[PDB]
């Protein structure tokens, strides 16, 4: 919310469930999912943040690669 | 220390166009006392098939806690429920697994195939098995059987019509020969369980015999 | 660099990476869902297939007249999983002529899901699952994660995007406890919808229920079995 | 347990309206001795169930210990599952069908009382695996002697009350030492309710006519 | 690299492993327990991570015997494993000599089990700290903490996990020799509040366990009515 | 597949060739090759052509070619021994 | 005992430890295989008589049964080892089957015999590759190659080790139902194939010979010569 | 564990067992072993490498093993791996006349043992043995006989070789000198004799440095004898005369 | 240095991952499921002239209505194919009936990521099998088609095309497939996308195809039929 | 439970790295001595505790193995205790089979076979430890070493420890074929105060003697006789 309140935000962006999905990520981390946030709301012409923006941006910044994870369930 | 003791009991199972009977009495004893007399041996495996157990009692539990094992096991497996012939085969199977410590049962398998038909299937002690229009095992197999081969199998009479059995014949006769069986053999005679397998479902009877 | 190679060499920090990983591995699973009522316990699933021309992976499977589970992650271990569940419950039945609690079971799997995690060249079971069935003691729910550590949920969801479906059921905790077993399945595809990406919606070839209750064995619903229960959402 | 060295007479069982009792006299007997003559033959599996034995007693010992941590290990887990009575008796049944195959019997017969979910339970173990459940239950010798009169009294009056029940217990324990060359004068009653089990002292058949 | 195996021993004389182990069940929720006259009491912080857990899910109180308690801190797994060994123990010394295991004995037994698996590059030390509580006539209240390293001591009044210093500061305040089940039964509830932190924990459920003489020598759970007073009590006391 | 099959064609453009070349089969005759094994098997194609004085390459040529940067020099590599980045 | 993973997969999908079986397979001598109309000729080309060895204990062309042998290329102690295990499984179908053993039969034990190793804890690959030859119960002539990852395939004319390339060039370009019309024509084409990778020529190439009927025999140094002679 | 597992049984990037050439570097330092096969008869000769005025003279040889009636051996290596070679030596031969009542021919016994290394150098992740023997032998099959083996498990039937120091010179000197189906055991020994002086560089043939063994058949039994200092010392002042007399 | 059981920062199964980038080096194979039948093919690739093709078996039968179409490592694959044929005769000798592809392929899997290091059997696997396998046969449910890879993971599929043209030869599967194809029409569209994908000219000694029907068992097409299919390419 | 791979291996130019360094480990052990005179054998060696505390009878360095074998060590002490155990149960086993005290040679080639075993075997180091066996058998006296490499040679004296090769050097300048064992002893006891570096006391020192009678640990009074030369 700290670096987040600069850009835009949806009312219903529940920050709850998206400090759950982001864990053993350090504070710098956490300050690139807002930024990165913004770099995808971007990419789709838009003006305003939504939720799947932040969890889609999650990723990114989490740096995984894909590894074709599509063989499980 | 004898590992072996003969509690009595008589199967049957009669085979028919659309059905299947397996009966049995239920009389438990041991030597010439009597342990109890609600104590069947007629027991339900599928929804198309009922198995009948007689012999040595502790054996018939463990053959059937075995085959129902391994009736859920397979359901698991194939995703698909057995039909007689596969129970009929493991059964086989598993008596023979014990051939030289063998279970004292005798099985007989009754229900219904995959066309819809009555099947009856016989078992010795080590795993020999047969498919046949009916039969009959336990203590009292002797009397019964050549009843069943006279008026079911129209045997040894000439100048009568073969017409198919029917599911009241079949029912009345199957009384008449566990009366006649216990009017005689002392291990037989409490009260007769009956389990008609049909398309629709598996329904049971009870009918009462002689205490003596 | 050096600590996360295998499963019997502890970090400074105090922790096994191996079962990180394995968690992780979970994680990466196709979604699912588990609730309980009063009455009854529910697992709603979403396969997805590898190609347009694949069938769709199963993830809801048997193990007892009284017990199932949803698979999310390795598809083999799932099966070694499922087959010792089932052994233990054939068992049970085979010597006390009697349903073996879940709860026991859960601790059985517990038992055998440690063994891996402390003894060198093995690794973790990487499955999850969630564990439905009906007791003496009523419905139950259970999660089982690939360190071997169970938890006794009223609602839970794991796999691929599970975070909004946990969500949904936390909102929606206070009404799971009082409603018919159509209600409760449809909040189970509410969640699990919540779960999807937008641009898509439940369909009969990506959505598995099954449903267990006091007076109703485990059952499967798939295909077009599960129409009845779409019609509604 | 090939030779029995210290063993034990009859255990009876009838089921009332509320529960089961069962009886056993307190005699080891070494073969034709009153070795041992304060052992009780009667234990308390839970609230809800007990257990009768003859044959040999170490062998009812063993089955004591391994019972009772089995429900020691149920009690610690504090899940709200307790074992029931036919959960016992299939437990034992299948200990005992084991030892039989094995070859190395437990020479017991035990006797299986419960009241579980407002049910009445009354089980037969053999060291053969032959298991059953009958409404009264009369192993050893009370199987000639007194099982004749405990059927006639529930085949005219199929349910029971815990006084006729206590008074056909305690007329059967006076005929089985009239006409029992191991029983002993003292001897034990236990009854299951819905208050749990309750064991009784050492009572004794002072009802002992002796006109000669 | 001397902390890649427990059969390595450091230049200065340490096993890594064993240390890391420690470390482990430092960054788990606190867990204290304080033996009395009559009987010895055991309380634990059960962090709710979510509302959806069911109230007494991931139980961290155990009953190894029926004589014998357990409250564990760690990981979860490796206790409750070490529960099953200690059930397995007590099972093994009834049937073999006939009569309940001695608390000392038990956790002398658990101990070296623990100390054997920090001796092999097979396997790994255990994640987890736990106490044992135990009430007989004949051996009056015991209490024994077991650590990851298998050292086995006796207590007065121990605590395991993250806040172990602020548990053992608020307990050295309590005279527990001279007090009963009943009142150690408040101060326990009343040291757990004391010591849990609301700005990083968010919620959290109070488990209580108890062994001695009112309870007959058995260990059971504290009856509800009980561990609501407790509970009060603990919340008019943060006033 | 769709990369090394585009890699082939940003490299493959300023030679000759006999224009009807399967491209596609000789991208997946190279599964995990890199970018400059890539652009090994390319400048060597035509290398086969200088030797037997040709001027217009062929695909012949450049399976040969494959057979050279590909599976003959797989010995050495240096993918094999990196992806795990150790 | 021991239960280490020798071999292992690696990233792009290759067992490395089977190719480096291959390559060591690659430094052994030259072996060479055709397939007559009725007759089945091996050769192998000798790296040094020394004047001092003696020539009966360097074999690398051995009789598994009446009605089969090989030649290996690689390391000679895994090509006994081989051999051994062959030989008994010959003797154990012959006793079980009451038949003599077939060519693919015993290939394929082989083949079977190295995945066992390739794949199994604490082994390394069997480092050879080997060429069997034979008659079937059916009289018809038959040849068929090894590889340590285990491959079998039945060829016209093979050859492995040094110059396995050249060879194989050769064979292709000259092999022909003219070239098979005679037993002497098989015998000159093995020769003149091994001649473009053996450099003495001559003194340094040993050929056995397999009919139909008759078992196995090994040209002596004056065959061959006049061979090589009436080559020239 | 796989971090301290030394990988004794892998294969190198060209395809070579590295174990088995180091074992096989090991033995160049070891004595100097020398085999001449005779139409009747065939010796050994081994360079004494241990030489002090304190060691004691025990047993009938220091390199130059009895296996059987009719078979000895001689190893260059590592004592006690050639120790644990020469007692399994031993028990196959004593196996083998236990079950066929004959003695084991030299092919057999050679066999069995390169199956031993092979063993130890393709599975069980031990190091290979790092010892080379030469067999003398003879059999009513092929009669005299002389071998070789290998750490890596490779046997061969040799006329005359050399394992050890200097063995390169050795067999340059006995490929000129080997007069092929026409040599006694009179000219072996004093070819022998000739390499010995020139392998050995460290001055000359001392006849305290060199261990002479002999296998000849008598009168339908098979000899083996160990030359004593009296005939040594005469060989080194033939092969000194004669070497005077060329010059 | 990182055992054959470790798992990846991403949760991903090292060797089973590298096992799956192996099959890519194999001949392609493409299996269309219809209701008249199953068809198999395969390219044989072969090497040089001398080779005889008779000898490359890529497709093989593990009873009367089962077949298997392989591709990677074919020396793998000899092990899956025995224990197939073993657990079919074994099915067959206890319960009197033939078994469903769905339980060959599940055995085969469970079979597959058997692998070990320490404490795993006397002479357990090393490395899992580098073999993806299509099997194909007709049983109570009509023709079915499984696609089983080193995973373990089995999904049955309509038409599914494995090795190094996998990529492509689905995306013709997807462009021709449709439900109410005849076997005729599978033949020929997957030789099309054979021809398409393989290195050398089509012709009937260098491509194997198999086809089975509920009437008929599995039958290996002989080079006449080959020859006339090919006729019209 | 136990690796299962040998801890020996064969370095690029040949050499076992681990036995030379268990070589080094026994050259930086205590000087031992053994002279093979015409009527028996000496072994000696220094027992210099740290200090006054140290019980000198507590342990033995000079142990007998049979009635007529006895062995010295230098090295690990630890290593000597176990080959001593070893040896001590091989030659029971042999006299259980035969009926007859195990020869020395005998005796030296079984517990040499012994230290062959853990330097292949898997998950061990070589024995840090090389022996000095004595005994009398056949009427004529023995004497032998048992390096770590599992070698065993015949000697007329030698020595091992601390300054080996200057007191090889001594023995092969004072030894002489025909002595007795007396001045065996004295030639020992002179060869261990080459170097000592300190007083030599009775409890500093061992000596053991093997002779027709068998084998005995001289009683201090006897060493601080023998000392007063």
């Amino acid at each position: 919310q700290i670096h987040s309140r600069k850009m835009n935000v949806s009312p219903d962006v529940n920050y709850e469930e998206l400090a759950r999905c982001t864990d053993d990520f350090n504070g710098a981390q956490c300050k690139a999912v807002c930024v990165e946030a913004g770099m995808i709301a971007l990419r789709r012409g838009a003006t305003e943040l939504t939720h799947e923006d932040y969890m889609e941006g999650i990723l990114e910044v989490q740096a995984k690669k894909k590894a074709n994870l599509q063989y499980y369930a | 220390f004898s590992p072996y003791v003969f509690n009595g009991g008589t199967i049957l199972a009669i085979a028919g166009e659309d059905f299947a009977i397996v009966a049995s009495d239920t009389r438990l004893s041991e030597g010439f006392s009597i342990h109890t007399r609600d104590s069947p041996k007629c027991y339900k495996l599928t929804d198309k098939t009922v198995i009948g157990c007689s012999g040595f009692h502790g054996d018939c539990l463990t053959l059937t806690k075995i085959i129902e094992a391994r009736l859920k096991m397979y359901k698991h497996s194939n995703n698909k429920a057995m039909t007689t012939g596969a129970i009929a085969a493991m059964l086989s199977t598993i008596l023979y697994s014990r051939r030289f410590f063998p279970y004292y049962v005798y099985n007989i398998i009754g229900g219904l195939d995959e066309e819809g038909k009555g099947a009856v299937y016989s078992f010795d002690p080590v795993g020999s098995y047969q498919r046949d229009s009916f039969k009959a095992g336990g203590s009292a197999s002797a009397m019964l059987q050549p009843l069943l081969d006279n008026q079911v199998g129209f045997k040894n009479m000439q100048n009568v019509e073969h017409v198919p059995l029917s599911l009241d014949r079949a029912m009345r006769l199957v009384k008449d020969v566990f009366i006649s069986a216990a009017e005689r053999d002392v291990y037989t005679g409490d009260a007769l369980r009956i389990c008609i397998v049909t398309k629709e479902g598996i329904r049971e009877e009870t009918v009462s015999l002689r205490k003596d | 660099n050096q600590y996360d190679n295998d499963v019997t060499v502890w970090s400074p920090q105090g922790r096994i990476h191996q079962i990180e990983y394995a968690m992780e591995a979970v994680k990466q699973g196709s979604a699912t869902v588990g609730l309980k009522s009063k009455t009854h316990a529910v697992l709603v699933a979403l396969k997805r297939a590898q190609s347009e021309l694949a069938a769709h992976q199963k993830k809801i499977l048997h193990v007892d007249n009284h017990i199932g589970i949803s698979i999310a992650g390795l598809t083999a271990d799932a099966r070694l999983l499922c087959n010792f569940m089932r052994q233990e419950c054939l068992d049970s039945r085979f010597v006390f002529d009697r349903p073996l609690p879940v709860s026991r079971l859960v601790s059985l799997i517990g038992s055998k899901t440690q063994i891996p995690t402390q003894r060198y060249g093995r690794r973790p079971y990487g499955v999850g699952l969630l564990i439905a069935g009906y007791d003496d003691m009523g419905p139950h729910i259970f999660q089982t994660c690939p360190s071997a550590n169970y938890f006794d949920c009223r609602a839970m969801s794991i796999g691929a995007r599970s975070q909004s479906a946990r969500t949904y059921l936390e909102r929606h905790m206070s009404e799971f406890m009082e409603c018919n077993l159509n209600e409760l399945v449809k909040h189970g595809l509410r969640a699990l919808r919540e779960t999807l990406p937008a641009e898509q919606d439940l369909t009969t070839k990506n959505v598995s229920i099954g449903i267990v209750g006091k007076d109703l064995e485990f059952t499967i619903y798939d295909d077009d079995d599960v129409s009845p229960f779409l019609e509604g959402l | 347990t090939q030779n029995p060295m210290v063993t034990g007479t009859s255990v009876l069982g009838v089921k009332f309206e509320g529960g089961v009792v069962i009886a056993a006299d307190m005699l080891g007997s070494y073969g034709s001795l009153a070795r041992f003559r304060n052992i009780s033959r009667i234990m308390r599996v839970n609230n809800s169930t007990m257990l009768g034995a003859s044959g040999d007693y170490a062998d009812f010992q063993y089955l004591k210990q391994v019972l009772g941590q089995m429900v020691i290990d149920e009690e610690l887990l504090g899940d709200g599952h307790s074992y029931s009575p036919r959960a016992i008796h299939s437990w034992l049944t299948r200990a005992m069908y084991s030892r039989r195959s094995k070859m190395n019997p437990l020479w017991n017969t035990m006797v299986i009382g419960g009241y579980a979910d407002g049910e009445s339970f009354l089980g037969y173990v053999d060291m053969l695996g032959v298991a059953y459940e009958a409404p009264s239950l009369a192993t050893g010798y009370g199987a000639y002697l007194a099982q004749p009169l405990l059927r006639e009294v529930l085949e005219k009056q199929p349910v029971l009350s815990q006084t006729e029940a206590r008074d056909l217990v305690e007329r059967c324990m006076r005929v089985l030492y009239y006409r029992d060359a191991r029983s002993y004068n003292r001897f034990q009653i236990a009854t299951v309710t819905e208050k749990g089990v309750e064991i009784e002292g050492p009572l004794s058949t002072e009802t002992n006519w002796d006109i000669a | 690299g001397y902390d890649l195996s427990a059969s390595t021993f450091s230049p200065d004389g340490r096993v890594f492993q064993v240390e890391y182990a420690m470390k482990a069940v430092e960054n788990s929720s606190t867990a204290i327990g304080i033996r009395c006259k009559d009987g010895v009491v055991f309380g634990v912080e059960k962090l709710v991570l979510s509302k959806l857990y069911e109230e007494g899910s991931n139980k961290r109180l155990f009953n190894v015997d029926r004589h014998v308690g357990m409250a564990v801190a760690g990981l979860l797994a490796d206790a409750r494993s070490l529960a099953d060994i200690a059930r397995e123990e007590a099972s093994n010394f009834r049937s073999n000599f006939g009569y309940n295991i001695p608390l000392k004995h038990l956790a002398d037994r658990v101990a070296m089990y623990v100390h054997a698996y920090t001796l092999y590059s097979a396997v790994r030390p255990f994640g987890c700290s736990f106490m044992l509580g135990s009430y007989s006539v004949n051996d009056g209240a015991q209490l024994y903490m077991i650590d990851p390293s298998g050292v086995s001591y006796g207590y007065w009044g121990c605590a395991i996990g993250k806040a172990r210093q602020a548990a053992k500061t608020e307990i050295e305040k309590l005279q527990m020799k001279e007090m009963t089940c009943r009142d150690i039964v408040k101060e326990v509830a009343k040291i757990i509040y004391i010591v849990h932190d609301e700005v990083k924990d968010k919620a959290f459920e109070l488990e209580l366990s108890w062994v001695g003489e009112l309870t007959n020598g058995r260990h059971e759970i504290v009856p509800k009515d009980i561990r609501e007073e407790a509970e009060k009590y603990a919340k008019e006391s943060l006033k | 597949l769709e990369g090394r099959t585009h890699i082939f064609k940003i490299h493959a453009r300023s030679m000759s060739v006999e224009r009807d070349i399967r491209f596609e089969l000789l991208a997946r005759l190279c599964p995990n090759s890199t970018g400059a094994e890539i652009r090994s098997v390319c400048t060597e194609a035509g290398m086969f052509a200088i030797r037997a004085r040709r001027k217009i390459a062929t695909e012949k040529d450049f399976l040969e070619a494959v057979n050279k940067v590909i599976k003959s020099y797989a010995k050495f590599s240096a993918t094999p021994r990196y992806m795990t980045y150790n | 005992s021991y239960d280490r993973a020798i071999t292992v997969f690696s990233p792009d999908g290759h067992l490395f430890q089977v190719e480096y079986a291959q390559e060591a397979v690659k430094k052994g001598s030259t072996a060479v295989g055709v397939r007559g109309r009725d007759i089945v000729v091996l050769g192998v080309e000798k790296k040094s008589v020394a004047k001092l060895q003696d020539e009966r204990t360097v074999r690398k062309i051995c009789a598994l049964d009446d009605n089969v042998c090989m030649a290996f290329a690689g390391l000679t102690a895994d090509a006994r080892i081989v051999i051994n295990r062959a030989r008994v499984e010959c003797q154990s179908h012959r006793l079980t089957v009451e038949d003599p053993v077939t060519v693919e039969y015993i290939t394929r034990y082989i083949a079977s015999l190295k995945q066992r190793y390739t794949q199994s804890n604490g082994r390394r690959p069997f480092g050879i590759s080997a060429l069997i030859v034979g008659f079937d119960f059916d009289g018809t002539p038959r040849l068929y190659q090894t590889d340590p990852s285990g491959t079998y395939h039945a060829w016209k004319a093979n050859a492995i080790g040094r110059g396995a390339k050249s060879v194989r060039e050769f064979l292709e370009k000259n092999y022909t139902d003219e070239a098979i019309e005679t037993d002497d024509l098989t015998i000159k084409l093995v020769i003149k194939a091994l001649l473009e990778v053996v450099q003495s020529g001559g003194k340094n190439i040993e050929l056995a010979v397999m009919r139909r009927d008759q078992s196995l025999k090994i040209l002596n140094p004056e065959e061959i010569e006049k061979y090589v002679a009436e080559i020239e | 564990s796989r971090r301290y597992d030394s990988r004794t049984t892998i294969f190198s990037p060209e395809g070579r067992l590295y174990q088995v050439e180091y074992a096989m570097e090991a033995i160049g330092h070891a004595g100097t072993c020398l085999g001449i096969l005779a139409n009747d008869g065939v010796l050994l000769a081994a360079e004494r490498r241990n030489i002090h005025k304190l060691l004691d003279e025990v047993f009938f040889s220091e390199k130059i093993y009895k296996l059987n009636e009719d078979m000895a051996c001689s190893v260059a290596g590592i004592t006690s791996d050639a120790n644990v070679l020469t007692n399994e030596l031993r028990l196959i031969a004593q196996r083998y006349l236990l079950q066929y009542q004959e003695p084991i021919p030299c092919e057999q016994l050679v066999t069995a043992l390169c199956d031993i290394k092979q063993a130890y150098t393709q599975f069980g992740g031990k190091r290979p043995f790092g010892v080379s023997l030469l067999y003398i032998g003879w059999d009513k099959h092929y009669g005299f006989q002389l071998y070789q083996s290998d750490p890596s498990g490779n046997y061969g039937g040799w006329k005359a070789t050399c394992i050890g120091n200097n063995s390169a010179a050795a067999v340059s000197m006995l490929k000129q000198d080997y007069k092929e189906g026409e040599m006694t055991l009179k000219s072996a020994l004093a070819l022998a004799i000739k390499v010995l002086n020139k392998t050995m560089d460290v001055s000359k043939l001392s006849a305290e440095k060199v261990e002479i063994a002999t296998l000849t058949r008598e009168n339908g039994k098979t000899v083996i004898r160990v030359l004593k200092q009296k005939e040594v010392e005469q060989l080194i002042k033939k092969h000194e005369e004669e070497e005077a007399k060329a010059e | 240095d990182r055992g054959v059981n470790t798992f990846s920062p991403e949760g991903r199964l090292f060797q089973v991952e590298y096992a799956i980038e192996a099959i890519k080096l194999g001949s392609t194979a493409i299996g269309i499921q219809t209701s008249e039948g199953v068809c198999l093919a395969v390219e044989k690739r072969i090497t040089s002239p001398l080779m005889e093709p008779s000898s490359i078996e890529k497709i093989v039968e593990i009873d009367a209505h089962i077949g298997c179409a392989m591709s990677g490592l074919i020396a793998d694959a000899k092990t899956l194919i025995d224990k197939a044929r073993v657990e079919t005769q074994n099915h067959w000798f206890t319960y009197n009936e033939t078994m469903t592809v769905e339980s060959v392929t599940q055995a085969v899997s469970n079979l597959a990521l058997q692998f070990g290091e320490e404490d795993a059997d006397p002479g357990a696997m090393s490395r899992p099998f580098g073999v993806a396998l299509l099997f194909g046969g007709v049983d109570e449910k009509g023709p079915q088609l499984f696609h089983m890879d080193p995973s373990g993971t089995f999904v049955q599929c309509d038409a599914r095309a494995i090795g190094s043209a996998s990529e492509g030869a689905q995306s013709s599967l997807q462009e021709v497939y449709h439900k109410s194809m005849t076997l005729k029409e599978a033949i020929k569209s997957s030789l099309i996308i054979l021809k398409q994908v393989m290195e050398e000219k089509l012709n009937a000694t260098n491509i194997e195809l198999a086809t089975v029907q509920p009437g008929q068992n599995f039958h290996m097409f002989t080079k006449e039929e080959l020859e006339e299919v090919i006729k019209d390419i | 439970r136990g690796y299962s791979f040998s801890l020996t291996t064969f370095s690029p130019s040949g050499k076992l790295v681990q036995i030379e360094y268990a070589l080094a480990a026994v050259a930086g052990g205590a000087p031992s001595v053994g002279i093979k005179a015409a009527n028996g054998v000496v072994l000696a060696t220094e027992k210099k505790q740290k200090s006054i505390l140290y019980d000198e009878r507590s342990v033995h360095k000079v142990e007998p193995i049979t009635k007529h074998i006895g062995l010295v060590y230098s090295g690990m002490g630890p290593d000597y205790r176990v080959l001593v155990h070893r040896a001590r149960k091989l030659a029971q086993q042999y006299y259980l089979v035969y009926q007859e005290p195990i020869p020395t040679a005998q005796l030296v080639q079984r517990v040499a076979s012994v230290m062959q075993e853990y330097t292949q075997s898997g998950g061990v180091r070589p024995f840090g430890v090389s022996l000095l066996i004595c005994g009398w058998n056949e009427g004529r006296p023995y004497l032998f070493q048992s390096d770590p490499s599992g070698a065993y040679f015949a000697w007329k004296a030698t020595a091992m420890g601390k300054n080996y090769v200057n007191g090889k050097t001594f023995l092969e300048k004072r030894y002489n074929e025909d002595l007795e064992l007396e001045d065996a002893i004295h030639t020992a006891i002179l060869t261990l105060k080459e170097s000592f570096e300190g007083q030599m006391t009775e409890d500093n020192i061992e000596v053991g003697i093997c002779n027709e009678a068998g084998f005995r640990r001289l009683t201090p009074t006897e060493v601080k006789d023998y000392l007063a030369a």
